[PDB]
């Protein structure tokens, strides 16, 4: 089966940084279009960033210049580097693997990120 | 198959999966936002996929894949085009041919896929 | 593998009329839009008229509306351009064009909609 396991969430102070990791079944990874979504408290799941199989990227306006998506096909791992975190970034973050021709989506159960203001 | 979820049809899906310009569900790009629950692609990728399946020698697999992808309700692609003004012909719930205001600058817009 | 064969051009006096035809082989004719384009000496090629596979939708350049009529006969795999009240400015090579295989909606007056082109037929209108 397919398994998407997010890690790296936690508590951080505003202005700090976190790096999320999503390890996948290596069977599929280099073939998948990958993305991160997030669910802020009391809201629906929203798109954050996409990375194609060639490594080209796009970002939501609210995270441009602060977040970086990357993929390491050799490690079957998707990353999200989150810099300059703000309390509005508090959310459950989910990794998403997409197969374009079959329109298949796989999802991780998500990792909590809490950004305190102090 | 490995790329569509035996060889010629599989290669059509491979190339399609490497489309350079895709927009995930809920993603904003090019001044658009994909409100569907799955990824949409540039029309040129969907066009080349359609033609590749139609010309594939593995005709039975290509028929299943093409029907599945293209004949799903509400399927769309995006591309840069002059502002769309209407549909000149619709059949089976899909726009075959559209018209534009050729005098205004091109902008990214959404277009119906064709039935397979 | 498709081939387009045009005919019906010639040298006509201004005010006169001609009928161009273009027969297309190699695929199911009725599935594809057909168009006419023209290129006058020293000018860019320009759209003249087009018709959908079913015949239900037609489009014309502004400079030929009301004078030219496009039609098609899917049983003969042929598209026609009836050209009336011809003007000297209609002098050009006229090219038939056949819509390419596409997976999305297409615009009939865009040259990029068409993947197959005839060698053309010369229409000369003298005054
Ligand atoms: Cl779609």
């Amino acid at each position: 089966q397919v398994q998407l396991v997010e890690t790296g969430g936690g508590l951080v102070q505003a202005g700090g940084s976190l790096r999320l990791s999503c390890a996948t079944s290596g069977t599929i990874f280099s073939r998948a279009t990958m993305a991160w979504y997030r669910q802020t408290p009391g809201k629906q799941r929203e798109w954050v960033t996409t990375i194609t199989t060639s490594g080209n990227t796009n970002y939501a306006d609210s995270v441009k210049g602060r977040f970086t998506i990357s993929r390491d096909n050799a490690e079957s791992t998707l990353y999200l580097q989150m810099n300059s975190l703000k309390p509005e970034d508090t959310a459950v973050y989910y990794c998403n693997a997409q197969f374009l021709s079959s329109r298949t989506n796989y999802w991780g159960k998500g990792t909590q990120v809490t950004v305190s203001s102090g | 198959t490995l790329w569509c979820g035996f060889k010629h049809t599989d290669a059509c899906c491979r190339t399609h999966d490497m489309c350079p310009d895709v927009m995930s569900a809920g993603e904003s790009k090019h001044g658009l936002t994909n409100t569907a629950s799955h990824t949409r692609l540039s029309c040129d990728c969907d066009d080349k996929f359609y033609d590749c399946l139609k010309n594939s020698a593995d005709t039975i697999s290509s028929y299943f894949v093409g029907k599945m992808y293209f004949n799903l309700i509400d399927t769309k692609c995006y591309k840069l085009e002059h502002p769309v003004t209407g549909c000149g012909e619709r059949t089976e719930g899909r726009c075959l041919h559209y018209t534009v205001d050729k005098s205004k600058p091109k902008v990214y817009q959404w277009f119906d896929l064709r039935k397979y | 593998q498709v081939q387009l064969v045009e005919s019906g051009g010639g040298l006509v006096q201004a005010g006169g009329s001609l009928r161009l035809s273009c027969a297309a082989s190699g695929r199911t004719f009725s599935r594809y839009a057909m168009g006419w384009f023209r290129q006058a000496p020293g000018k860019e090629r320009e759209f003249v008229s087009a018709i959908s596979g079913s015949g239900g939708f037609t489009d014309y350049a502004d400079s030929v509306k009301g004078r030219f009529t496009i039609s098609r006969d899917n049983a003969k795999s042929t598209v026609y351009l009836r050209m009336s009240s011809l003007k000297p400015e209609d002098t050009a090579v006229y090219y038939c064009a056949a819509e390419g295989s596409r997976g999305s909606s297409t615009r009939l007056d865009a040259r990029g909609t068409y993947d197959y082109w005839g060698q053309g037929t010369q229409v000369t209108v003298s005054s």
